[PDB]
């Protein structure tokens, strides 16, 4: 993979607590980029989770820097910690449709965590097996 | 955050066909037409502090001489005004690997260069029509800032520029304007400072070595795009604009275009003698309405024009009164109120 | 995978560079939209005899 | 796919039935697939209702 | 949309009342699809709907021909009644990851509508606009 | 109109109080810049003032970086809050005589101003209406 | 308060010498030999975004015709896998006056380029073996993480990665592993993406001018080094891993490597590939443990190469001997 810096939501972000993503990719124009030729994305969990219980991994999109009202484009559900190992993908392969203005990832966690990290972001080409 | 500054990877993925090659044919869908920058006359300032205009502000009115009287000799006063040029440029910054993995460099440069050319043209036309340097200190004075005030009465001779603007009763954020500029050596023209060159200058800098603040030397490629010009409206007798043209009207039969255009034509105090090429620029809403009131069909309680078969649709709006009507997209149908000088 | 088209949905916003001042580069923000085909077909057997 | 409304005079065939029946047939096939792909809706305008 | 029989979940299937896809895909062996080359699918509503509260078109897979081991590869979610309109792509643009021997489409509707139809399957080139 | 970054005493600088300039200019050897061919300067006001009372446009110069000793070269008096609008110059169009080593602008105000901005600095070509 | 960031006068004084100018003989004291980089083939990424691969997955069932009886048509279902790639670069920096100050410029950059070449070789071999996309998403997945599991009892036919990993048994912080791979176009090879050339790409960026926090522009000569490389496992039945080899029990006589090797050869696929080199990839400890004396070497110009059953044994210095325990997929 040749995943790069700019269009990347989080780089090895712990989000051990109930945090959110840091690099909110913002686009001035509502391109809704998923249309036509696809764009691969990952929300692959990069390092294991110790004492969490659920890792709802929404892909909230909104129309303001601060996500006053956000819209969900991909939610992984209440994934139990038994699967939050390295390489555990948490959404669809390619870019979804409906990216209105802004894009930030939520990390609602049931309870806190003592370990856990992710590398959500856009990738030039997926890695499989 | 961000993601909007440099040419990211998602955009490069979007700029290629399914065969894996960069797209040669890109639908613009945002280009605009603005022949103001095409028909405008421009020449080098070729002087000191700036282009110089000499305006007379006094006449030595003669005296009714009684016999055996000493007439006091009089002098002719003059006033001087100078106008300056402005410069802007924009830059393209792309990773070299972003180019190499796209299998095609020249195509990506062509796409980005065309986009930058269109962007600069649109920006320049916008500033020419609205160069409000009153609050900028750059973006040289255009045309709207000079005439952003109208005088309701007393508009007999061009004492100020408030007599060169005609109220049309508009209100709200749906106002517009029509400019009738005259380009000529003395009427008005464009301007660029000496040493530079006319038109947009573009330079291909090749591969760069972008150095980061925190020790980072990733290699980028850049292109230079430079274009500078300035304006000089020597006479405010050569430019007349209509303010408060409410687009809530002008789509229905409430404001007659040709009435205001004739009123302004006669306000153009220097068409009586040929100074230079003339023009009447619109925003394609005015021209639409003008063909709506010059080839009328079922219009509202107006339009003494009488039609014939084969001439029921409309032909064109090319010339107003011999003045060519060049359609400039820079003009906006939102301009805020131009107030009445008390 | 069907014919693709590349709309442009934004253009840079250049800046008046006062001398010795830096200009922050911008990019051409494009967008894509693709289309597909669809087939019609009819047949006729007419009992060659 | 070939361009435009196609036509294929297949010629004589056999048309085997489901009960052992067999008799010649001749089949002519007409095919056409296309998509209109309005690449720039700036070039198209509609008046409806 | 170049649909095709022998690779179609359901052709013009009516949705009214809880039911599954009429046709269940069978890929010979339990090998994978979503990986590698993208495979577009459209579980899309075709004909409008009625008083039914929601709809839950899920892409269930199972190793057995009859689906006794449910496995959600991708879910439409509880789409509200208002958005059950023609042309609504109810699930992911591309085929999710982890295809088993067989795949089905499960329609779980909150209540029963008097109208509603879906044509779901894999297309040669998903047609945008 | 052409301007610079260094030969610029302010750029939309806030005057919400009795503030002073920001970019104090140096000229190497002390020298006198008012001699010889004139060098223009623009003290145009931007962002129309709201609640001030008087704007003192002193043009203090010094021989030390810190303006412990200052030498007034020009002034504009107590120009009222009325007027002070956009495009309002407030000093001599060119550089006065007596530029010791450095230059700056003082902005004494008889009260508080809730708005206001200035663009003091040398300009390549003055813009006369 | 240090002096290691950029090249200094001390280094050129220590390398460029010999009563004269730069030497063309700089001995690579840290030159861990990894013949994996030489045996492995490379192939341009024709596809464009992630090296693609089509593998047959189902087989048609032929039939015997019985006195004009029909034969039903047969399908042949196919799986497809994508192999992403990854790039490494490096940058040299010498003050232009420093380069000119030495009598030669080409050689003083040539040895500095050999240094970078050795470093890239070492890092790429390390990531070729233990390169994980699971933790380093900027790292192309190596040979190991595709096999960090094993089936207890091997399936009748290889149908999974875990069915090609032999659990040698072990634990602790001293286990190692052995790789038997065949390098071929249909088995496994390197990947330089489209546009990017194959292998290392030395790039000499002439002379440039630098900056600091306070002006201070000075002239530097910058050499740009790049290497793109992706790894693809085609027909993964050609790769077998023997995991959890306790080196402590290996130095002593507790486990024999020959049993593990024969088990792996049993679990390999018979060589039928044309033009495909194959080899063993085991650290120095394994070949040291081969001190057990009829398995013998074979005639290739009389070279230091063991030939375990017609397969060269390339001892690779990059195979770290303190791996993590490989779990079992019960």
């Amino acid at each position: 993979m040749i995943m790069d810096k700019e269009n990347t939501f989080s780089y090895k972000q712990a989000i051990t607590g109930t945090a959110v993503s840091t690099n909110v990719i913002d686009l001035g124009v509502s391109r809704d980029i998923g249309k036509g030729v696809p764009v691969p994305i990952i929300i692959q969990v990069v390092e294991d989770f110790a004492d969490a219980t659920s890792l709802t991994a929404t892909l909230q999109t909104s129309e303001t820097e601060n996500f006053s009202s956000a819209t969900t484009l991909a939610t992984s559900g209440a994934v139990p910690v038994a699967d939050l190992t390295a390489g555990k993908q948490l959404a669809v392969q390619y870019m979804p449709l409906g990216t209105q203005r802004y894009l930030r990832v939520n990390y609602t966690v049931s309870g806190t965590a003592t370990a856990g990290a992710v590398t959500a972001g856009v990738v030039m080409s997926h890695q499989q097996n | 955050t961000l993601g909007n500054t440099y040419l990211t990877l998602a955009d490069v993925q979007k700029q290629k066909d399914g065969k894996g090659n960069v797209t040669s044919e890109i639908i613009e869908m945002l280009a605009e037409t603005n022949p103001i920058l095409e028909d405008m006359v421009v020449m080098e300032c070729n002087d000191g502090t700036g282009h110089l205009t000499t305006i007379r502000t006094g006449l030595p009115q003669a005296t009714w001489r009684r016999l055996y009287e000493g007439v006091q000799p009089a002098k002719s006063t003059t006033r001087q005004i100078k106008d300056s040029t402005g410069t802007l440029e924009a830059w393209s910054e792309v990773d070299e690997k972003l180019v190499k993995l796209s299998k095609d460099k020249q195509q990506l440069m062509l796409n980005e260069a065309a986009a930058f050319l269109e962007g600069m043209n649109q920006t320049m036309a916008s500033t020419l029509f609205y160069g409000n340097t009153a609050t900028d200190a750059v973006k040289f004075m255009g045309l709207a800032p000079r005439f952003n005030a109208y005088r309701a009465a007393r508009n007999l001779k061009p004492v100020d520029t408030a007599d060169q603007v005609i109220d049309a009763g508009g209100t709200g954020s749906d106002l517009t304007s029509i400019w009738m500029v005259v380009w000529g050596d003395r009427t008005a023209h464009g301007l660029y400072p000496e040493g530079t060159s006319a038109g947009l200058q573009r330079e291909y800098l090749g591969a760069e070595t972008k150095e980061l603040g925190d020790g980072g030397v990733y290699r980028v490629v850049r292109e230079k795009f430079e274009w500078d010009l300035g304006l000089t409206v020597r006479d405010f007798r050569y430019v007349v604009r209509i303010a408060n043209i409410d687009v809530s009207d002008l789509q229905a039969g409430t404001i007659d275009i040709y009435a205001l255009l004739r009123k302004a034509y006669y306000r153009l105090e220097n068409r009586v003698i040929t100074g230079g090429r003339a023009a009447l620029y619109c925003n394609a809403d005015v021209t639409e309405a003008m063909d709506a009131a010059a080839t009328p069909t079922s219009s509202t309680t107006a339009s003494y024009v009488r039609l014939t078969p084969m001439q029921v649709d409309g032909k064109e709006v090319m010339m107003y009164r011999g003045i060519p009507v060049r359609e400039c997209d820079a003009i906006l149908s939102t301009e805020t109120a131009v107030p009445s000088v008390a």
